[PDB]
RNA sequence: ACAGCAGCAGGCGCGAAAAUUACCGAAGCCUCCAAGAGGGCGGUAGUGAAGAGACGUGAAAACAAGUGUGUGUAAAAACCACAUGAGUAACUGGAGGUCAAGGCUGGUGCCAGCAUCCGCGGUAAUACCAGCUCCAGGAGUGUCUAUGAUGAUUGCUGCGAUUAAAAGGUCCGUAGUCGAAGAACAGUACUUGUUUGUAAUGUGGCUUAUCGAGAGCCGAAUAGAACGAGAAGAGUUCAGAGUAAGGAGCGAAGGAGGGCUAGAUUAUUGAGCAGCGAGAGGUGAAAUUUGAUGACCUGCUUAGGAGUAACAGAGGCGAAAGCGCUAGUCAAGAACGAAUCCGAUGAUCAAGGACGUAGGCUGGAGGAUCGAAGACGAUUAGAGACCGUAGUAGUUCCAGCAGUAAACGAUGCCUACGCUGUUGUGGUUAUGAGCACGGCAGAAGAGAAAUCUAGUAGGGCUUUGGGGAGAGUACGCGCGCAA
RNA sequence: UGAGUGCAGGGUUCUAGAUCUGAUACAAGUCGUAACAAGGCAGCUGUAGGAGAACCUGUAGCUGGAUCA
């Protein structure tokens, strides 16, 4: 394939090789639009339906606080994590929450939380960081 | 069959590494003659004899102490005068010495003569 | 990792070889790999030759010998102690063993 | 290397540096030229013509005296064969193998040799029917 | 009956996502029968930390932002000039390592939380929650999401395939990519001149807004096309030329290479008959089991179906799978010797075609030995297994199907350049040596090492890998009687 | 020249479904112990039977073997 007039053979061969890369393959041949946050959108709105808790992976020993969210844009139901110290207390059933990604290349689990892929950002139009640290109050 | 200009290069490179002063090279073509004659002009090789054996051809050559390395490029890429310095920087060790040889309508010439004559050509080989 | 340069057998420049059967357990082993042992044993024991000298009718007598070639598989040769495990530099030494009696 | 098998033999014979004229010989030009054309009409292949000239009449390579090659002389005399002698010897070997297999059908080794032989025939045919030495629709005797 | 905002404002929805139902006889342009009329085209401001410049938040004597006039414009506001007051003006992320900066004080005790990654916390936490001091950037700083770089982890330059992931089981073969020396010839590619071909952007500059982005003027330019020129490489032809390129042929010889015909020395079983009169077999040790219907062992007769011991090897032959008794017969091949003939006929290979141990399947022949399945005897907690007794399909042959192996020297095929000693096999020999096919032991280089079919290298062509898993699995398709 | 609309079919993409059958994670549940030491019958590859389950048995192969002899 290294001959001077071999360009056609060379091009067709090298194109076919790239499908061995996971990155190129997923963009070409996988379902890249299945996710609430990803290629489609940076943030997602949804309504809280259940409060939930999950164990951390070994060797850690903890209960992590999680929320069941119905996503407006897809009608899927997903699990999200609630970040801050007393955070679970700032959320009621049937509140609206905005939800965000964990920051890995694909949608992947982070740290010791098994199988959860998003986190809460805002509750009832206001920043959760401000709610928890008592800098601002619920809209009421 | 091997390329004759490739065979020439490996034969002299190995013999130089083994610290021999002379070699016999077994299959010769028209551009092989012109390549060797170029290395003689720049004082990399000293003495050349050609044997007219009626079977292809063969040469006997004396090596100088100045030759570090030589090589052929395959395939022989076409180059504009704008392109030659790219190949010069890729192949040669220093901006101060060594030769990159190019075939042209004016015979074999080096990368300096290309500037003088204002001509590109096809890339052939190098030595330093 | 590769333990021996010859793969533990004497086959070179061939596809396939005849098999033989182990003396101790009847397992099949390739002829070029089997451990071989030669035996030359008198029919009459050394502890009887002094009686033979008064028992025989002939003026002189030569005792008949019996001849054998025996074959062993690796497991049997190691267990019967025809061969033993050896160090990484000893493995390379090749010398002919004695004929048994 | 060899074309149908893994051979790398090197047995050949050296061609001389210069050819001269064979003055040690005991015949004229015209006699040698007569000897060739007789051997030709009797039906000998041109490689055998060469062997006889060397062995019996004492002339090496059969050209130093004539300034002309054996097959060209046969075309000048009009004695040219219908098929080139190489292609002709390939058809013969094929026929032989098919005549063996016709009575000893079980021989897988002979079957193997036939498919090799047959391939070589068509590769040679395509050479000659490009140089206009055979009619375009020529086909094997099979 | 009427009606169609992917015109300008504006509203509702949808979403993670985007401004005023504002002024306009002025600037740039367009339209008419016009010393005039029209234009949401266009211009002017308002709104918003998408982007980009220049500067405030003090000095050691003495500091923005305000205000009033003038300007500015279509009218304005801002900008600039002079004159008045004065003394206002920092946050975001961090402080165990990567990675700049605290083993500080108090709470909490695998809780609550933190942490991109590695990891912290079970009562002595520089990592959680706070106080206090430090660090970094600073009118800005954190997070999420796509992409370029990191990355020689996509490799033209420039990676890998003995053992880490990775050379097709072996051949033939089309399309495709790649192809001697010598003597000559021609100009379409190739390279280059002149002329065309670029507003903005970008590039090399100079000049004016306090400065700096900004604005204004200059010069050269890509790919593409027109006409000339040069002939090294590539291309075409020739034969007083004949490759350590190929094919055809000659001579003497070598080999478990293959098909067929006709024979062979023993051995293992089975029957017949004769002798003898009590055990044989099997194991680590024993039991199933067989024997007075005479076993076992020793004779003589016979009947079958497999196989070729020892010699026999780091020996030979074959494309691989594979091939071992003796004669006769039938085709083709490899190597060697040499002054035979033809002359580029060649390398590698998608598609397509032929062979392929064993076990398996369809039909016929046959059936000694061995033995999946099945059945017993022992051993064990239990053995369905390992061991012993027995026993069927298969194991052999002819005519076919099938298509897999740790089909491995785990090392593709042609072709090169390469140190020494020793030992083989077959020819030839000036007896000094060579040519083809091997084994072995060092060296030098190489490599993560072990080691070396792995040294040197932009020679040609095909196959093939890209962190573990799921997975050589699902769906579709092609072959097969099925597997 | 033809908009619309009947009636059969196809081509695409989604979605329902009694029941069955894969995979993955299961702090540590039940039964054995198949592999790694000659792992207690040396291991592994192809093929064919059998079996609670790892697996066991015949046949040809390989050393990555417990032998460069
Ligand atoms: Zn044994």
């Amino acid at each position: 394939m290294y001959g001077l007039l071999a360009a056609r053979n060379l091009k067709k061969n090298r194109h076919k090789r790239r499908y061995a890369d996971k990155d190129f393959a997923k963009k070409a041949r996988g379902d890249i639009y299945q996710n609430a946050v990803g290629y489609s959108a940076p943030h997602a709105k949804g309504i809280v339906t259940e409060k939930l808790g999950v164990e951390a992976k070994q060797p850690n020993s903890a209960i992590r606080k999680c929320v069941r969210v119905h996503i407006v844009r897809l009608n899927k139901k997903v699990i999200a994590y609630v970040p801050h110290d007393g955070g679970l207390n700032q959320i009621e059933i049937n509140d609206e929450v905005i939800v965000e990604g964990l920051g890995k290349k694909g949608c992947r689990s982070k740290g010791d939380i098994p199988g959860v892929r998003f986190r809460v950002c805002k509750v009832q139009k206001v920043s959760l960081k401000a709610l928890v640290t008592k800098k601002k109050e619920r809209p009421a | 069959m091997m390329d004759k200009l490739a065979n020439l290069c490996i034969t002299i490179n190995n013999a130089n590494r083994a610290q021999k002063r002379s070699v016999v090279i077994r299959r010769i073509s028209k551009v092989c003659r012109l390549f060797l004659e170029s290395m003689q002009k720049h004082g990399y090789i000293t003495d050349i004899v050609y044997i007219d054996d009626h079977r292809e051809g063969k040469a006997v050559v004396g090596l100088s102490g100045r030759l570090n390395r030589c090589g052929a490029i395959c395939p022989r890429y076409d180059v504009e005068l704008k392109d030659v310095e790219r190949y010069r920087a890729n192949l040669l060790p220093s901006r101060g010495f060594g030769h990159l040889i190019v075939t042209s309508s004016k015979g074999l010439i080096d990368h300096r003569e290309c500037i003088q004559h204002n001509t590109g050509g096809k890339i052939l080989g190098y030595f330093y | 990792t590769k333990k021996r340069s010859n793969n533990g057998r004497s086959k070179k420049n061939r596809g396939h070889t005849r098999c033989v059967r182990c003396e101790h357990c009847s397992a099949m082993v390739p002829n070029d790999k089997a451990i071989k042992k030669f035996v030359v044993r008198s029919v009459i024991d050394a502890a009887s030759l002094d009686d033979l000298k008064i028992a025989t009718i002939y003026e002189e007598y030569e005792v008949p010998k019996s001849y054998y070639k025996l074959n062993y598989c690796v497991s049997c040769a190691v267990h019967i102690k025809l061969v033993r495990v050896r160090s990484r530099w000893e493995r390379k030494i090749r010398k002919e063993q004695r004929v048994s009696a | 290397a060899r074309m149908y098998s893994n051979g790398k033999g090197q047995s050949k014979s050296v061609t001389p540096y210069n050819l001269t004229y064979p003055t040690y010989i005991k015949h004229s030009k015209e006699e040698i030229v007569d000897v060739i054309l007789n051997l030709a009409r009797k039906g000998t292949p041109p490689s055998q013509i060469g062997n006889i000239l060397r062995d019996n009449y004492g002339v090496g390579k059969s050209f130093a005296v004539t300034k002309t090659k054996i097959l060209t002389l046969l075309k000048i005399a009009g004695l040219k064969p219908v098929i080139p002698e190489d292609l002709n010897n390939i058809v013969k070997k094929c026929v032989n193998i098919k005549a063996h297999l016709a009575k000893y059908t079980n021989d897988k080794s002979s079957k193997y040799q036939l498919i090799q032989m047959q391939s070589c025939l068509y590769r040679v045919a395509r050479y000659y029917k490009s140089k206009n030495e055979l009619p375009a629709g020529w086909k094997p005797p099979f």
